[PDB]
């Protein structure tokens, strides 16, 4: 008996199985990920995935920050993290621009991991993308509102 | 087979590893209330040229009207001006 | 099956022969000379022994006689020390005020002024400052007259002549048989109960013979000449017994089990003797007799002859599981086999135990007055690190030749490494995002800390007053060894070492020996520094041995060799691909790992230990406890620590230690020099010997041996060698001159 | 791709084909030397480069040139 | 005999003996003659 | 005297430096007895000093305002045993080495391999030519009138 | 006249755990080589991509990434063990082009059939200036 087995059964195929890449609790929780979520609206998908970054990026910039120590306006500091957001919306958009082509259909695999053929993901499109872009923002700033909109009653606000 | 030139997608190892392809979680009136309120910025072009201005008129703004109790640059020196080693 | 003494007799004519054939051994370089370039390659492969011959046999005599021949030569420089001590010493006068005296043992001759060399050391000597340690050892073994060392250089020589006479014996005479080297089982059980085991008897026999009770009488203050001969402790037990009562017995509770009479001698009590600094000589020879016993029995272990006993073959063979497969089944034909796998392994091994040696005598000082040497100290330490770290590159650079030479599926298979090659490529790219993460997260912090001490932001740094980040690990665990001594260690009296307990501080001679570290925000930047800087040497080397057959870029690297310069400038670019361009890299590397390790050392010792101590308890460190505040910065190290302790170095013109001032800047040139090489190709060298051949050739002067530049392996070498020898020799003469100054 | 060629001074040994890794080089007929053999490069876009077949060239001077020309997939020994 | 006498002049001990004479020959120079930094006999 | 300079004889900084230096050895010499043997060494250093400094005054050395003999390799003739002369006497030792060494070259170019005789010496064939330097200069220049020491169209 | 066998597939591969040196996108975008080979029996091999695999007796299909692999591979073929080896590059389309040997023939000994290529008739020193084919597409040695 052994634990660690070629990827999908072919040994030439550069990578490997293993309990971290081929394990039911990792392949679940990644399939359950909005940007494996490959049936789904990418608006939506970006929603989520805005919304979870947004709302962590507030942390560290607010008590890493400058005015960190001063109070009056180290709350404020989100505004680093939405500017962040900004910044890393206009990474998403531009690389959107470059990758994926109006009339392009998308680029991510159209079989599955049994064999059978399957619809692609609409995420390597160029509309798809721009959801997501778009999804990303809106949760991103929206992430940011609501983390501070959060403040007290917490050990380390 | 895993050799077959038919369909190479399957031969080269072009799979989705780890695409549920399972249908929406997310249940309705939620994802119609994001597909209306974040519609305008999904044009890719748009959302390009409204974070690029937006964010730059925002930077310009907080930068125009900084205060002194924040930046020390806009406070200025508030102790009088030192000596030069021969010079003022 | 029958482990036996097995020999061939003059298997070699012994003849001069071919001493006059340069270059006998290579079957390409007999043939002489055609251009310059065969000179060098008769000094590259003169040691290569696997290439001048496939025999195994063969090989494994030549290394045999090759180990004796170094130990022929150790043996002579200990001769040499030895008969230094006695002969050009002032050993006797440093043995009656060892805190005022400096440790001397090398005279010059008055020839164009370098007799101020002889500097004034003390006892009425004009010589030059030790720091090797030698004193610290005579001493502690309880050495007194000039006539003893001279007896033991004597018996040095007499010993190295028996080495060489062996060494040409085991080759040309009875040399040994394949099967005789491959007795693994009965070599193990010989070197961990014989050579380990029984030489920490005997050490143990001496030192409950000889140091400890001469010992006793030099810190009693008895005049080293009116001491009584150490064998006149062996005749006369009434003198054995006036220092240590239980020699009254005579190994009678020894073999009645009443060993607890023997704490009288035999103690473990710890810390450091406050008369001499270092450990206490009881507790090292209880140490000794704890040591051989345990070697004595580990000796045990592998079955030889009598069916009792291990075989490595089936040891290995049962540790295999789930995720290496059969993992160790095929180790022990490789490891019986290859000598550059068993050459990897112990050079590794025995690097590693070097840098051990070097934490562990700085820590727990074992010779008396050896702690308040500092200079002895400084140089002992950073010697065996970079012993050390020598050895663990030699460790990588073996692994790849095994690599390159011996490996072999289709002979001698193994799982585990046939598993470790499968995913290289996992392996390489996880060590080197690590070695970013630690990049960003160690140095980074050292940037963003001058960035804000420039800025007049002292408080927006990471510093023991600003944003903290306290090594709050390796503080739990030195207050768990300070207060392990009658908890969790009844037996002991004080603590491990000085460094661990709380208080206790040991002085010898108004300067400080030990006291408890401090460990800050400065350390966990260094510390993290450290880290950082082994894991890039790793990456390096590990990077280099596991590629070293196959890559993506090169699929046939095997067959290229270990030691070649590219493979063309195609692929956009294949320099520098062989393993041994990786050896040549992670010696870069790990200098410049190793310097920062010693670099700390010596800021650390400076600031926070050494110093002197006032009568009434108040201490002063040699720089003012300023490691803290200005460690945290690259400027700091650059100003507080550089631009501040070079000072003896560059002040040094005049006096004794002006020959420091002169290898500081030889070693400035020398690293410089070799920056030529590193940065430049042969090509250009080439076409410039050209117009000098042309014009050698224009005046009937130009030699036969057609002059060739540097090969692109030996420019590397080159330039690799003299890089290391001037950095190293620049921090040898800084580091000498500062601590024998200010110390 | 790189571009390799042939000059006639090549006394057809055959070493810039053994040496060659991406099998380039071809040993075709000829009239002009001993061996009845003249090397050739028909297939130029494998070539990776490396110039191996320069250095087991014995005419002096080559008879192999390598001539480092615009960097392809093929050329950069790219597998990814 | 013969080979021990081709081995002694070998390059490296050859350069070893010729520069070893050398340098005790300046030595014992700058002995009778110390510092000296003109040609002082005229 | 010249380029402003003046004779260590006149010089007093030459003489503090000879002052100060023997001063210095003398502070290192009360460290120890009258019958030491680091005692004999520092005043046979002292004694050293004296002789070094007095040579030096002497032979009508230049002095700069810094006490220390500065050389004129003008070719003033006051000054030829700064350079000139033991130039001469280095041309006369480096052309003897570079002579002797193209004697030995050519005497083994045409051996079966020259390369042999370079890295094993032939010392008969080397004590043989040796003492062909001490009249390199005229070997060389009748060499250079008959055509032997360049070699033709190179 | 030589006729290149056809590329067949469902031809049984070496025995091999899996390694990370296999292929990558490129192989599904771009394109991937494929040699095969006869052999005796079962043997092991060192694979040029990773560690050791356990050639199958009869024919023996392989998938490589890279065209220097295959022949590297099949040079230790024709050189440790006896074996005749051919390998082709396939597209992602299906399309099969055979590589080596070409005419069947290995390439380091002279058929007939062969047509020079890149062949330039005379000495290597008789190209010209590089300022006699300035402003042109033209290079000293492509004449
Ligand atoms: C005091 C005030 C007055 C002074 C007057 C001047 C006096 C100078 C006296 C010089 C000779 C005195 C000592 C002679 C001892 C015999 C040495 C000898 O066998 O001297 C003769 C030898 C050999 O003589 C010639 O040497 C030549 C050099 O070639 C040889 O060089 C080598 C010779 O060893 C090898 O044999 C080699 O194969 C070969 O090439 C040729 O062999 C000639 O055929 C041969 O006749 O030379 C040599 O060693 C030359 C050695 C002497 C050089 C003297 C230099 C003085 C400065
Ligand atoms: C401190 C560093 C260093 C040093 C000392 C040199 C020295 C030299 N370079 Mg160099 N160079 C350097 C750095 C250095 N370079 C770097 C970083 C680069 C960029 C890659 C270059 C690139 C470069 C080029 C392209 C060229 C040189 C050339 C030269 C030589 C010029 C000739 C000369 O001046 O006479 C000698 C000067 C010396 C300093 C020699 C000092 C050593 C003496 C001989 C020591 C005596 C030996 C003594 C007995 C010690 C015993 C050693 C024992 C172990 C045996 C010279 C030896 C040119 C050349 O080749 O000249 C023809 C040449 O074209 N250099
Ligand atoms: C109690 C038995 C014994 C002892 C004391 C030693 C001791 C030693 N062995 Mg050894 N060995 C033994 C048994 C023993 N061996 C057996 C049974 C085998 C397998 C047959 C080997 C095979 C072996 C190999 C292959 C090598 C060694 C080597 C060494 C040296 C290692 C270097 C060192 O530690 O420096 C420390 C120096 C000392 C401790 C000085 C003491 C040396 C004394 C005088 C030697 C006496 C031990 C000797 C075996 C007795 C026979 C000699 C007698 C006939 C005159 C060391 C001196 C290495 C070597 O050759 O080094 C030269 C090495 O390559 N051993
Ligand atoms: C290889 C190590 C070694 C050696 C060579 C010796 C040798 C010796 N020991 Mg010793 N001993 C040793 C280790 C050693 N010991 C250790 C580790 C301990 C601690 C348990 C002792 C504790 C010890 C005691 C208490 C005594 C000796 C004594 C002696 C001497 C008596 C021998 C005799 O005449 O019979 C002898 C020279 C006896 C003695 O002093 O005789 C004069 C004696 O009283 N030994
Ligand atoms: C017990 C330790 C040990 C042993 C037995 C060996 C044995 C061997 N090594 Mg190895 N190695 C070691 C440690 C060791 N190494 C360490 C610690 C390192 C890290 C630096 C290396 C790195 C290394 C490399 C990169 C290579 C070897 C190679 C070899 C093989 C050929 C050695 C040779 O002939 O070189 C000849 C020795 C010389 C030419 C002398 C060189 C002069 C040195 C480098 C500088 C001298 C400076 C000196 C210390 C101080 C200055 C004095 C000066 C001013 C006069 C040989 C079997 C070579 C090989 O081909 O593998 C098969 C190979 O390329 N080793
Ligand atoms: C001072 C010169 C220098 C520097 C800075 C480096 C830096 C580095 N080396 Mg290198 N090396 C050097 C000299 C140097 N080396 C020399 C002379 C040699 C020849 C022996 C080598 C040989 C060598 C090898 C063989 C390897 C490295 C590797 C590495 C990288 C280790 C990963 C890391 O630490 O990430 C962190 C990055 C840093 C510590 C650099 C400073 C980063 C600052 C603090 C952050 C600033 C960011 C800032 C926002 C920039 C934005 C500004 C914008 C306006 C432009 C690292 C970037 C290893 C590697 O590839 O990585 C795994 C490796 O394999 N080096
Ligand atoms: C994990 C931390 C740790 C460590 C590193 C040590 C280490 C040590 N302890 Mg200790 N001990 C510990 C925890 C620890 N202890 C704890 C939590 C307790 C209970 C409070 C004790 C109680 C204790 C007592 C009573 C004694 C020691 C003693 C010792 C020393 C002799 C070792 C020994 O007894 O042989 C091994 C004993 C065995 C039973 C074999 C255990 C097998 C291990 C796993 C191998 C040794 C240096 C002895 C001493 O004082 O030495 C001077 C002693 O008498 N310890
Ligand atoms: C090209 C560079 C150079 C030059 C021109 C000199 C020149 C000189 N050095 Mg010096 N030196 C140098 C480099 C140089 N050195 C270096 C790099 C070092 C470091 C290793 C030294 C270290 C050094 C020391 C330690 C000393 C000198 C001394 C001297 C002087 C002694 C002259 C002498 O020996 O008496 C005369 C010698 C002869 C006439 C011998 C020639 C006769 C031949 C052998 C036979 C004639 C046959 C007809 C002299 C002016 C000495 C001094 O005292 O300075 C005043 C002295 O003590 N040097
Ligand atoms: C030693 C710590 C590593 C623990 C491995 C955990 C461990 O020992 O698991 C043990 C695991 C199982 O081994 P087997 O059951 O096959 O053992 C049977 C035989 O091989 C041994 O006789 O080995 C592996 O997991 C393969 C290596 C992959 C793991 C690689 C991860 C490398 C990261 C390590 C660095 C982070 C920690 C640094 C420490 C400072
Ligand atoms: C300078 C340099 C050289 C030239 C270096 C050479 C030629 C070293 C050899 C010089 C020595 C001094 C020649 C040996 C001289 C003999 C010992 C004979 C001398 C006679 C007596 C004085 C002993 C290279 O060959 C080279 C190659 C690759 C990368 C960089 C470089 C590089 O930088
Ligand atoms: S450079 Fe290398 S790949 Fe190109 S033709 Fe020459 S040998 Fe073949
Ligand atoms: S290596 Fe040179 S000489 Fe030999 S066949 Fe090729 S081109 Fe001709």
């Amino acid at each position: 008996y052994q634990v660690v087995q070629p990827i999908n059964g072919d040994p030439f195929i550069g990578s490997l199985e293993t309990p971290v890449t081929s394990s039911p609790l990792v392949a679940w929780y990644l399939s359950n990920l909005p940007g494996y979520r490959t049936a789904v609206n990418p608006l939506l998908r970006g929603i989520e995935v805005g919304l979870a970054h947004g709302f962590l990026l507030v942390g560290p910039f607010v008590k890493a920050g400058p005015l960190r120590n001063t109070e009056i306006a180290g709350q404020a500091g989100s505004l680093a993290a939405g500017g962040l957001v900004v910044i890393l919306s206009i990474c998403l958009t531009i690389y959107g621009i470059s990758s994926f082509n109006e009339g392009d259909p998308s680029t991510a695999p159209s079989l599955t991991l049994t064999g059978r053929k399957k619809q692609p993901d609409q995420l390597q499109t160029a509309d798809g993308w721009a959801k997501f872009t778009g999804g990303f923002f809106f949760g991103g700033i929206s992430g940011v509102i609501w983390a501070f909109f959060l403040l007290y009653v917490l050990d380390l606000p | 087979v895993y050799f077959d030139l038919e369909d190479l997608g399957n031969t080269t190892g072009q799979w989705d590893l780890y695409g549920s392809d399972a249908p929406s979680p997310y249940n309705s009136l939620q994802s119609k209330f994001f597909e209306t309120f974040a519609a305008p910025f999904t044009k890719r072009g748009l959302l390009l040229k409204f974070l690029i201005l937006g964010g730059g008129s925002t930077l310009a703004y907080f930068s125009a009207t900084a205060s002194g109790d924040i930046l020390p640059i806009k406070k200025g020196p508030q102790l009088p001006p030192q000596l030069g080693p021969r010079l003022g | 099956p029958e482990v036996k003494i097995l020999v061939d007799r003059d298997p070699i004519k012994t003849s001069f022969e071919q001493w006059a054939k340069p270059g006998h051994f290579s079957r390409t370089i007999a043939k002489g000379p055609d251009t310059t370039t065969w000179i060098w390659n008769l000094h590259a492969d003169a040691h290569d022994f696997d290439s001048h011959t496939s025999d195994l046999e063969e090989i494994s005599r030549k290394v045999f006689s090759a180990h004796f021949g170094q130990l022929s030569i150790i043996f002579l420089w200990l001769s040499g020390m030895y008969f230094h001590g006695a002969r050009f010493s002032n050993y006797e006068a440093w043995l009656n005020d060892p805190t005022h005296i400096r440790p001397s043992a090398q005279v010059v001759w008055p020839i164009v002024g370098q007799e101020i060399l002889n500097g004034d050391v003390g006892g009425g000597f004009r010589g030059i400052q030790i720091t090797s340690g030698f004193f610290q050892i005579w001493r502690a073994s309880g050495i007194t007259s000039e006539l003893q060392l001279y007896c033991t250089a004597i018996g040095a020589l007499v010993f190295a002549a028996l080495m060489l006479f062996a060494g040409w014996f085991h080759y040309h005479k009875a040399a040994p048989k394949l099967v005789w080297f491959q007795d693994v089982e009965s070599m193990l059980n010989h070197h961990l109960a014989g050579l380990l085991g029984l030489g920490s008897l005997s050490w143990a026999g001496h030192q409950v013979h000889v140091s400890l009770p001469i010992n006793q009488f030099l810190n009693a203050g008895v005049d080293p000449k009116e001491i009584p001969l150490p064998h006149e402790f062996i005749l006369n037990r009434d003198l054995l017994a006036q220092l240590y009562p239980s020699f009254a017995e005579g190994a009678t509770p020894f073999f009645t089990l009443n060993w607890s009479k023997y704490a009288d001698f035999l103690t473990f009590r710890g810390g450091l003797d406050p008369l001499t600094g270092g450990l206490w000589l009881t507790d090292i020879a209880h140490h000794h007799l704890a040591i051989a016993i345990l070697f004595l029995i580990a000796g045990h272990m592998y079955r030889t002859n009598w069916g009792i006993g291990h075989g490595i073959k089936d040891i290995l063979e049962a540790h295999k599981g789930p995720f290496t497969g059969q993992g160790h089944k095929g180790l022990y034909e490789i490891l019986t086999t290859s000598w550059h796998a068993q050459l990897s392994i112990n050079l590794a091994m025995l690097g590693s135990l070097t840098i051990i040696v070097a934490h562990h005598m700085y820590a727990m000082p074992p010779y008396p007055y050896l702690a308040t040497d500092y200079g002895t100290q400084l140089s002992l330490f950073t010697h065996h690190m970079w012993i050390g770290g020598f050895l663990i590159v030699g460790a990588a650079a073996h692994a790849a030749i095994f690599m390159v030479r011996d490996y072999d599926p289709t002979t001698r298979y193994n799982d585990l490494l046939d598993r470790v090659l499968r995913h290289r490529d996992a392996i390489i790219s996880h060590l080197n995002w690590v070695c970013i993460f630690l990049g960003f997260h160690s140095f980074g912090l050292y940037i963003h800390n001058d960035t804000m001490s420039a800025l007049g932001r002292p408080q927006d740094m990471f510093s023991d007053t600003a944003i903290q980040l306290q090594p709050v690990f390796a503080q739990w665990i030195q207050n768990t060894h300070a207060l392990a001594p009658g908890t969790t260690a009844p037996g002991a009296t004080t603590s491990t070492s000085l460094t661990w307990g709380g208080g206790d501080l040991v002085s010898v001679g108004g300067k400080v020996a030990l006291l408890p570290i401090p460990l800050g925000t400065a350390d966990f930047l260094v510390h993290h520094i450290h880290a950082f800087t082994i894991h890039v040497t790793v990456l390096i080397l590990l990077k280099g041995v596991l590629f070293a057959r196959s890559s993506r870029l090169i699929p046939d690297k095997a067959n290229l060799g270990f030691r070649f310069p590219c493979d063309g400038p195609g692929r956009g670019g294949t320099c520098q691909v062989s393993a041994w361009d990786h050896v040549f890299l992670g010696l870069f590397w790990m200098y410049n790992a190793i310097s920062v390790v010693i670099f700390h050392f010596s800021w650390k010792m400076q600031s926070d230990v050494w110093g002197s101590i006032n009568d009434q308890g108040v201490v002063t460190h040699i720089t003012g406890g300023n490691f803290a505040q200005s460690s945290i910065t690259i400027n700091g190290w650059l100003r507080d620590f550089l631009w501040a302790q070079a000072s003896q170095v560059i002040q040094s013109y005049g006096s004794s230690l002006s020959a420091y001032g002169l290898f500081f800047l030889g070693a400035h040139f020398v690293w410089a020099f070799s920056l030529m090489f590193l940065f430049s190709g042969r090509g250009y060298w080439q076409e410039l010997i050209e117009s000098i051949v042309w014009a050698h050739n224009k005046l009937k002067v130009a030699p036969a041996t057609q002059p060739r530049a540097l090969s692109i392996v030996q420019g590397r070498a080159v330039g690799v060698t003299h890089y290391l020898l001037g950095g190293i020799a620049t921090t040898w003469a800084f580091f000498l001159a500062r601590i024998i100054a200010v110390g | 791709s790189h571009s390799v060629k042939i000059y006639d001074t090549c006394i057809g040994c055959t070493q810039c084909v053994r040496a060659c890794p991406t099998d380039v080089l071809e040993m075709i007929p000829w009239g002009g030397c001993k061996a009845k053999q003249i090397a050739s490069a028909p297939r130029t876009e494998d070539c990776v480069g490396c110039k191996r077949c320069e250095s087991a060239c014995p005419t002096d001077f080559l008879s192999v040139r390598v001539y480092l020309w615009h960097e392809t997939t093929r050329s950069m020994g790219l597998a990814y | 005999m013969r080979d021990l006498k081709t081995y002694l002049s070998v390059a490296p001990v050859a350069s070893t003996l010729w520069f070893a004479a050398l340098a005790g020959l300046l030595i014992e120079i700058n002995r009778f003659f110390p510092d000296a930094l003109t040609f002082p006999f005229f | 005297d010249i380029a402003g300079l003046t004779p260590c004889k006149d010089s007093k900084q030459f003489a503090k430096r000879e002052k100060q230096s023997i001063k210095k050895l003398e502070s290192s010499l009360k460290l120890y007895a009258p019958d030491s043997a680091p005692a004999l060494a520092i005043n046979a250093t002292i004694e050293k000093t004296k002789r070094r400094f007095d040579n030096y005054g002497k032979q009508g050395l230049l002095c700069g305002a810094d006490g220390l003999p500065h050389l004129i390799v003008s070719g003033d003739q006051r000054h030829w045993g700064e350079f000139i002369t033991p130039g001469i006497l280095f041309l006369y030792i480096a052309g003897w080495i570079g002579w002797v060494g193209r004697s030995y070259l050519i005497a083994i170019r045409d051996d079966k391999k020259p390369t042999q005789k370079e890295i094993i010496i032939d010392v008969p064939l080397a004590t043989g030519l040796v003492f062909r330097g001490f009249s390199w200069p005229i070997a060389a220049y009748r060499e250079l009138l008959n055509g032997e020491l360049v070699a033709k169209d190179v | 006249g030589f006729t290149p066998p056809e590329l067949d597939p469902n031809t049984p591969s070496p025995i091999f755990g899996g390694s990370t040196g296999g292929l990558l996108r490129k192989a599904q975008v771009e394109e991937f080589y494929v040699i095969t080979w006869e052999s005796p029996k079962e043997q092991i091999f060192e694979m040029p991509t990773g560690g050791a695999a356990i050639m199958r007796e009869g024919p023996n299909l392989l998938k490589l990434a890279r065209k220097e692999q295959c022949l590297a591979l099949g040079t230790r073929l024709r050189s440790k063990y006896k074996i005749k080896y051919q390998f082709y590059r396939v597209f992602p389309s299906g399309e099969v082009q055979y590589l080596h040997p070409k005419d069947g023939v290995y390439p380091e000994k002279v058929n007939p059939g062969r047509q020079g290529v890149g062949v330039n008739f005379r000495s290597i020193g008789k190209n010209v200036s590089p300022i006699e084919v300035k402003f042109t597409g033209k290079q000293p040695y492509d004449l």
